[PDB]
């Protein structure tokens, strides 16, 4: 590739000469130390590169070498159980050779070039292959890893490596035109991978949490945002979704978090366990980690590497969930990069194209039919931290227009220690009607009407909050006190789920349906018994209320017996007390 | 009556003024950035391409 | 060694020298003129034809005929040793105490290599600062960055001096007995005047605290690039001592607003377009390379703790300097002007102050087991009392209930005894004793945040035994 | 050059009650006085030149009116030196550079003035330096920088503006001269922000290096409540170091009285949030008393007339006596409230006029007036109810 | 101003100079400033506008040993009735006071609509006092200002709490302000002398209680207090 | 609009044109102009936005002697209840009316929430 020398150094910008033939946005190696850089200019024989690392100590005359490719990632076996930075460098292998500091100019490989993998072919010589097909399988933890021809390659095969142990560097399939296929291939992070067809959302994404699954559901392949003031509970909720959801592969992105919180999430995760198999949780997750003192170019590319990896695991047919820590810091990094380039800020300090980048990030999520004929889906959950509290912050305003679900958190409900702190008066979801045909054909025919009754009862109680503010709740009417107590029971025994608690952090669908059915039955029978006119004040202290709270902690396998017990207790109380 | 008057009249009136002042100050900063760019471009041209 | 005499342009803080491609970017040079006076400078742009040098001090007396530029080092480096404890420096390594210069064990670059995120570990131990509002409610943990937000006329310097004079560790409260552990304080000041300099020297020398401290003091009339280089040398020394000799260091950066303003001036001198509010666009990155050098490292026995101090321009928390610090640091301590005007020192406000790593350094086996619930109960009771104290001005004390009057008296007693401690040095046990003595004013049963077992063990002690010497 | 800088331990007596009592400035310290036009920055500096105890006064007219310099030339030969008995002009040096004079000479006037003030310091004197406007110096620097075609700071100023102000203010201080004597220079600089905006770069540059800060208010100047010092936004960092001198030279309990006055002002400032909400008639008597006492303090103690025959100059013991009278009245009224006496009849006592006109009593007649008013205070309240 | 200075200091004339609109002069200056790419001030005006205005205003005054005089009455329009605009600010930083007109007084039919609170005259103390106009001028002015400020403050309170909750003390100041704006400021085209103006001022101060005149010495109160306003107007 | 004009004025059709979101069009216009380094406008939008919007909205209408017609119903989303934002403001100066949706009527369940007063 083209090689040139330096003729100007001014901060992070380096002007090289002799670089005729270099392409825009390529990755260059600058200086004898070998610092990475990106070309953004072309003018005659000279090109302007922008160095990621510190340029102190460089001298005029040091060579510049181009790699000929833009920013890309290595996709292949060995990405699970790994920790990477914003530009896919393994943090564990760097520590082995260097120490507790990250010396600049270090060279490492994303995929371990010296680990043997078991190879099992699935094609024979003489076959015709096209981009996206499957040729070969590799075991990897509890998964089987499929070897894919790159989407831009078509040809005819006459070479098959027989079943044996090989590294990812060894060719396995050689085409008629001389193309050699390996176990890994590169892909630029800012170009979306092709698909056959994009499908409609018709299956729910089971978060395992009662309120998020019932009141504000998100489908498989949807997008959700969870904003709120600092100290609300975003991180624990995202970790709970990572632990208990039905997604096969989980990708976590750290876009510049604080060092101590990054240490917290780096220490906590290896101690977790996979609920599906009982093994370590890290065997199915991929971690992208950045701190505040990393180079600013590595912070901007953090969300693109994660989404490219998620799209790679989508093409193999799995279901992928992509959790992203606060994108406000990613937008701050983008603003700093734009200020480096003098981009005439528009909104507050942000570049005018912030919404385009946010849309390009969120549009990759969906349920598609892959080029190999299989079906895969990607779900994206992102966090926002508006500093002013109000949702008029420009990043929040740009995010609100391209998301389907919106799980707003509130700090005041955290002060009452009611967790999760979901504001049910501000949150909304647009996926309910599409998920309704799935609900009635699988869960229960009466599920949507029961859910609407629960939501209507929650809405009625919010309309009485003015009268409670003037006069005490005891002076209110018996029916109004009834609906207030029903709302309180619904909140404290249906919307509560403690995440630090060991058995309060998960809830299935059948348990929630049974709890809603019991609550509606109790409400209707108590409403009739009030007009019955017997023991109207002692209705609030019936022994059935113990059975309502007991269903929160009953096991799923023991759930039908306790459901029958609670229903027949409701019958024996309301029918035959008086 | 006093609580309702304060809640419905005064607070949005102050908030709108705050928003208006913020927009004016931000527009002035956006205006002066353009002049700084122009004078930097004038500095670059005369100090490097004259002879 | 080699000199360059091809000066072609001098204007303000910049001078151009031709045929100087041998110089490396960011190098330090010495400028010599006809009278023999030697100044300093930094290379900020290298090209094929000329190099640009920004000059320390002023450029009075220079001419194109006799000025010469010679090289010192390609990289700004500092020579460090364990002999620096008890010394003072002017921000660029030059001693100002009159003592002979040090001998270095090593020479290290002042720029900071980032810590590997997989090499860090979780903070677990706390630092006793001797201040009740910090030790009890806003606990400082070994490995935390806890900035202090102060006003214009508020005594931030006195609080910093008191913390540096009183800070210590408590091995006897941890584990089976722990072990002897060294401790040192690294003090860095930026843009101070003569009065502050004399006050700091007098405070540090009068009580023996200098024997365990290193001071990097930079005056207001000093060159601005020394202000930029000032905190990085202090952090280099702190990292060297902590991660090579197993020390527990505490780093105090006296004023960060001066650092940000000097950074703005340096950026404006090099023709860079400003960012959001006139400040440079890379100010978030620049502040991150300073704060994130603190922490604790897995496998190493030392630690680094940071207490930045910054002045809000108009008590405005939406200003960029306090705004960007909140995205990198863990909590804040906010001084109160109302408490300062009422004669209370230190005027630390308990309500807007917060520490995020507090819950990991308290409990059983570290400090005392009742710490967190006592802190929460104090917070809630003070929050009730401050609102009742303003409701009294409308409705009077006669219309109150009895428990509201209990809260009203508790708030005044809190402000009189818990906060207004003066120049005293209080251990954690004494602060907990006073905290329980204040809570005994409230009747048992209103303490909803505290378990019955702790109330049955610590409630009921009279305040009269401390009333004789508050 | 000097031999050694010294810590400040002696107050700089300006003759104004609010500055001398609530926001003191030491002999070697620096102060700043910002405010909009028509607020009183020049009358304060001229009163400081007239009445302070400095041996030599240097006045710098950097970019101001010529009539303000003609007044000094005409009036000062007639006045009398407070500490020598001679003509007042024999101790004053004037540097005049008016607004219609050439722009480039504004910096040179400031440097010449500070050099002369440093020269008189080396002879053992205590010199006071008044800078009439430091904003005109920054405006001249901006005007010159437009010809050089540099890239400017936030408001068009050159980037090195904050270094010049720092290098100018750090020339003050109490030193030991090269001849072994003791001298001191104190600097009081006035700042004229455009449109009264305190976020101006000059004001924020000055705010970080000065030890005292006397912010002025346009609203108080509109209602002719001079000196119009904004008590909420003013501070002084020399309060603690000057306490040993006050105990020895004025009274043993003077800091306690000053702290009580400041505490009363803070309490009055706190209650004004409620008066704006529900009016003054919704407060209890214990708060109405605080409101009225704060009003009495503001109208009697803080207010001062610079053109009056007697009110222009006020010694320390006179201010101490007035503060003692006000606190005695407050302590009488606070106990009289608890006896069931309503406030609306306490304010009608004739001793209110006695306190309110203690300003105009001459200095030599004050020791009798104070002792009569103190007995009248005691006699007024015991027969109240 | 060249002609005015020549006439004043070469032939002992007394010259009055009137400038119709300095806003137009500032706009004409801004055109050349923007054409030459000068560094702007606060709102696009050139940074040397303070110096340029200083060379115009500072040519008035009197000269020792000469009988001539120059008096200037510039007229300028605050654009959005704004006192913080660069032109009024830089004008007030140079001149020796200002007379500010009020639109609120104009909407009530009062002529001339001079608002006394933002107005100022720096050279007032030189020309008033004993032996020049009268011995009670300055104290009367101070008392009028102090009473009118309280009247405006009570006006700002009656719009919040209603006038039915007022005491008599606040009502007296409210009535004083209401009568002041109608009788003192509102004069039409008549030519009041100084004695008539002082008579009206002392008549207005008689509405207030005698003991509330803190800024007036008791001799002047004993000499002039007690005049009734109905003897002059009605 | 080119297709609609052709159909209406060369085949006598009655064509109704709906533009789904003009806020995205204005944002895309701001992104293009800001990269060409020209002076911005009220909120960073280019100063020629009125002319560019007028070249779109003014293509509707009827023509004498022809049976066809073109009708436009643009839909735009305000950032707030801010009627003074540059996009709805400059839309108001060119178009011939407006239909404003009410959040209060939507909150209490009225559908469609058209507010008759603005
Ligand atoms: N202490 C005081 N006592 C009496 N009158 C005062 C006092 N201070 C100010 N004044 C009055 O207020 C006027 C303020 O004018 P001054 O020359 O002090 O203005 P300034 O605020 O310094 O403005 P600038 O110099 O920017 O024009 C004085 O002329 C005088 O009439
Ligand atoms: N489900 C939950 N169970 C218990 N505590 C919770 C839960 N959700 C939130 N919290 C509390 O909310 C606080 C905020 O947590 P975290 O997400 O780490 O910070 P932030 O919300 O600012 O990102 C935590 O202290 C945690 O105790
Ligand atoms: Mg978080
Ligand atoms: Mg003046």
């Amino acid at each position: 590739m083209i090689q040139g020398v330096i003729q100007k150094i001014a901060g992070p910008a380096v002007i090289a000469k002799g670089m005729l033939g270099a392409r825009m946005y390529d990755i260059c190696k600058v200086g004898e130390e070998g610092l990475v850089g990106e070309i953004i200019r072309l003018d005659g024989d000279t090109a302007f590169v922008q160095v990621y690392e510190d340029t102190s100590g460089l001298k005029v005359g040091e060579p510049v070498v181009s790699t000929g490719l833009p920013l890309a990632v290595e996709l292949g076996p060995g990405m699970l159980n790994g920790i990477y930075d914003g530009i896919q460098r393994p943090l564990e292998r760097i520590r082995e050779k260097t120490g507790i500091y990250i010396t600049r100019g270090v060279v490492v490989h994303a995929l371990d070039r010296e680990k043997k993998w078991a190879w099992t072919p699935m094609v024979k010589p003489g076959d015709e292959v096209r981009g996206g097909m499957v040729l070969g399988t590799v075991p990897e933890f509890g998964f089987t890893h499929k070897i894919l021809v790159p989407p831009d390659v078509r040809g005819r095969v006459k070479e098959v490596k027989p079943a044996g142990e090989y590294t990812v560097e060894e060719p396995v399939v050689v085409l008629e035109d001389g193309t050699e296929l390996k176990m890994y291939h590169t892909w630029p992070v800012r170009r979306a991978r092709p698909v056959q067809r994009k499908l409609d959302p018709n299956t729910p994404f089971l978060t395992g949490m009662r309120i998020l699954d019932v009141l504000f559901p998100v489908a498989m392949g949807g997008t959700a945002a969870i904003p709120g003031p600092f100290g609300s509970g975003k991180t624990v909720t995202q970790q709970s979704l990572a632990k208990w959801s039905n997604a096969d592969v989980v990708v976590y992105v750290g876009c510049g978090e604080r060092g101590n919180e990054m240490t917290d999430v780096l220490v906590e995760f290896p101690e977790l366990t996979d609920p599906k198999t009982g093994g370590p949780l890290m065997h199915r997750t991929v971690l992208i980690a950045n701190t505040s003192n990393m180079p600013v170019a590595a912070r901007e590319a953090s969300i693109y590497v994660g989404v490219t990896i998620a799209e790679y695991f989508r093409d193999q047919g799995f279901s992928v969930a992509l959790m992203a820590d606060s994108t406000s810091r990613w937008a701050e990094a983008l603003r700093e990069i734009s200020s480096r380039l003098e981009e005439m800020p528009a909104e507050e300090g942000y570049p005018p194209y912030l919404a385009a980048r946010l849309a390009a990030f969120y549009e990759r999520a969906g349920k598609v039919i892959t080029l190999g004929g299989e079906e895969g889906a990607v779900t994206i959950v992102g966090a926002v931290s508006p500093p002013g509290g109000d949702m008029s912050e420009p990043v929040t305003q740009s995010t609100l227009r391209i998301v389907g679900a919106f799980w707003r958190l509130d700090a005041s409900l955290a002060f009452r220690r009611h967790f999760p702190a979901i504001n049910w008066n501000g949150s909304y979801s647009l996926f309910t009607s599409a998920l309704d045909p799935w609900y009635r054909e699988n869960v229960a025919e009466d599920y949507p009407e029961l859910r609407d009754a629960i939501s209507e009862l929650l809405q009625r109680e919010a309309g009485l909050q003015e009268i409670v503010q003037l006069v005490g709740p005891d002076a209110l009417q018996d029916a109004e006190r009834l609906v207030i107590e029903v709302g309180r029971i619904i909140r404290e025994d249906f919307l509560q789920q403690n995440a630090y608690h060991e058995v309060d952090a998960y809830c299935s669908m059948k348990k929630a349906y049974g709890i809603m059915k019991m609550i509606l039955a109790f409400y209707k029978e108590a409403e009739a018994a009030i007009k019955r006119g017997v023991s109207i004040d002692e209705i609030l202290q019936l022994p059935v209320l113990e059975r309502i709270g007991r269903a929160r902690y009953v096991s799923e396998e023991e759930f039908p017996a306790y459901f029958e017990e609670a229903m027949k207790e409701i019958q024996g109380a309301f029918k035959a007390l008086a | 009556r006093r609580v309702n008057a304060l809640e419905q009249v005064v607070i949005p009136g102050i908030r709108a003024q705050i928003r208006f002042i913020q927009q004016v100050l931000e527009q002035r900063e956006r205006e002066d950035t353009f002049r700084l760019k122009r004078i930097k471009g004038k500095i670059e041209a005369r100090e490097a391409e004259e002879e | 060694k080699k000199e360059y005499t091809g000066i072609t342009y001098i204007s303000g803080p910049l001078l151009f020298v031709e045929n100087a491609k041998d110089l490396a970017y960011g190098a330090i040079v010495d400028i010599k003129d006809g009278t023999g006076r030697v100044r300093g400078g930094q290379v900020i742009e290298v090209s094929e034809e000329y190099a640009v040098i920004q000059v320390f001090e002023e450029t009075t007396g220079l001419d194109l005929a006799t000025t010469s530029v010679s090289l010192v080092e390609d990289v700004a480096r500092l020579g460090v040793s364990k002999e620096m404890l008890g010394r003072r420096f002017n921000g660029i390594g030059k001693p100002i105490d009159g003592l002979p210069p040090i001998t270095p064990e090593k020479r290290l670059p002042i720029t900071g290599l980032p810590l590997n995120p997989v090499a860090r570990r979780k903070p677990e131990q706390f630092i006793q600062t001797g201040i009740s509002t910090i030790d009890v409610m806003n606990t400082l943990v070994r490995g935390q960055k806890l900035p202090i937000f102060s006003g214009s006329g508020l005594p931030a310097n006195e609080i910093a001096a008191q913390i540096a004079r009183q800070a210590t560790v408590r091995p006897d409260l941890s584990g089976e007995g722990e072990k002897e552990e060294p401790f040192a304080v690294v003090f860095a000041a930026m843009g101070i005047t003569q009065r502050e300099l004399s006050y700091f020297i007098q405070e540090f020398e009068r009580t023996g605290a200098l024997s365990r401290s290193v001071l990097f003091l930079n005056k207001a009339d000093d060159p601005t690039i020394e202000r930029i280089l000032t905190p990085r040398m202090a952090l280099t020394v702190a990292e060297y001592l902590a991660f090579e000799h197993d020390y527990h260091v505490l780093v105090i950066l006296t004023d960060m607003t001066n650092y940000c303003e000097a950074l703005r001036e340096i950026g404006a001198a090099r023709e860079e377009i400003p960012g959001r509010r006139g400040y440079p666009g890379y100010m978030y990155t620049d502040l991150a390379t300073i704060y994130e050098r603190a922490g604790v490292v897995e496998g190493k026995k030392g630690s680094v703790t940071q207490i930045p101090i910054l002045s809000m321009p108009d008590d405005d928390r939406t200003h960029p300097i306090p705004d960007l610090t909140g995205y990198i640091t863990e909590g804040q301590i906010q001084l109160s002007r109302e408490l300062h005007r009422k004669g209370i020192y230190p005027p630390i406000d308990p309500l807007p102050s917060l520490s995020r790593l507090m819950n990991n350094g308290v409990g059983k086996g570290k400090t005392r087991e009742d710490h967190k619930q006592v802190s929460d109960q104090l917070y809630s009771a003070y929050a009730n009392g401050v609102d009742i104290r303003k409701l009294v001005a409308i409705i009077g004390e006669d219309a109150l209930t009895e428990n509201d009057r209990r809260y009203l008296q508790f708030a005044d007693a809190f402000e009189r005894f818990f906060i207004n401690q003066g120049q005293q040095n209080r251990s954690i046990e004494e602060s907990l004793q006073i905290a329980w003595a204040l809570l005994s004013m409230l009747p048992q049963g209103e303490l909803k945040r505290i378990s019955k077992d702790h109330i049955g063990k610590y409630y009921g002690q009279k305040l009269e035994e401390i009333w004789g010497a508050p």
